[PDB]
C-alpha cells in the first residue's frame, strides 16, 4: 500500500486553523443569538399585544372560575413551543399588527 | 529585570487568540441560551394564549408551509419594525423642527 506520507503541519499552522474556526462559530453563534433575539421581541410584542385580550378575557372569566374538577392533562414540555405552522401563523399576524402600527 | 520586559511585545501565537476566540464563543453561547430562555417563555406564552383564544385545531393537513418562508416573514416583520422606528425618527425631527 502507497503510504502517502502527510506533510508535518506546523503548530502555528494548526493553530491559524483553530482561530479561524473558532472565529466562524463566533459569528454563526453571534447570528443565531441576533436571529433568536429578533424572535425574542417579536414574541414579546405579539404576547404584549394580547395580554389586553389576555387581562381583558382572564378578568371576564375570573368570575366563571367554578367546581370545574377535570383531570389535568399531562402535556409534555416538547408541545409548548410553537410548531413551524404556528410560528408562521404568528409571524404573520405581527407582521400585520406591526404593518398597522406603521400605519397609525 | 526591568528595563529588558518592556520591548516583548506580545505577539499571540494563536494561543491568546484561541482562548479570546473561546472566551467569546462562550459569551455568544450564553447569550443564546438566554435568547432561548427568552423563546421559549415567550412561545409558551403565545401558544397558551392561542389555545385560550384562538381554535386548539391545528390545520396540519394544509399544504406543507416552508419555513424559508416563515424565516421571510420574519426578516420581514423586524424589518417593518426597524422602518417604523425610523419613521417615527424622522417624524418626530419634522414635528421638532415644526414646533
Amino acid at each position: 500500500m502507497n503510504q502517502d506520507k502527510h506533510p508535518e503541519i506546523t503548530d502555528e499552522e494548526q493553530e491559524l486553523i483553530t482561530v479561524e474556526e473558532l472565529s466562524q462559530k463566533l459569528e454563526l453563534l453571534y447570528k443565531d443569538m441576533e436571529q433568536i433575539r429578533r424572535e425574542n421581541l417579536l414574541f414579546e410584542a405579539y404576547l404584549a399585544r394580547n395580554r389586553k385580550e389576555i387581562a381583558k378575557e382572564d378578568e371576564v372569566s375570573e368570575d366563571k372560575k367554578g367546581k370545574g374538577k377535570k383531570k389535568d392533562k399531562n402535556v409534555d414540555k416538547k408541545s409548548l413551543l410553537l410548531t413551524n405552522e404556528e410560528k408562521f401563523e404568528i409571524a404573520q399576524q405581527e407582521q400585520d399588527a406591526l404593518k398597522k402600527q406603521i400605519d397609525d | 529585570n526591568q528595563q529588558a520586559a518592556q520591548q516583548q511585545q506580545d505577539t499571540i501565537s494563536n494561543k491568546e487568540i484561541r482562548q479570546e476566540l473561546e472566551m467569546a464563543i462562550t459569551e455568544a453561547q450564553r447569550q443564546h441560551d438566554e435568547f432561548m430562555l427568552q423563546n421559549h417563555k415567550l412561545q409558551e406564552e403565545i401558544k397558551l394564549l392561542k389555545n385560550k383564544n384562538d381554535g386548539f385545531v391545528d390545520r396540519s393537513n394544509e399544504t406543507a408551509m416552508n419555513e424559508h418562508k416563515y424565516l421571510n416573514t420574519l426578516a420581514h416583520v423586524h424589518q417593518i419594525r426597524l422602518d417604523l422606528k425610523q419613521t417615527q425618527t424622522r417624524y418626530n425631527q419634522m414635528s421638532q423642527e415644526l414646533q
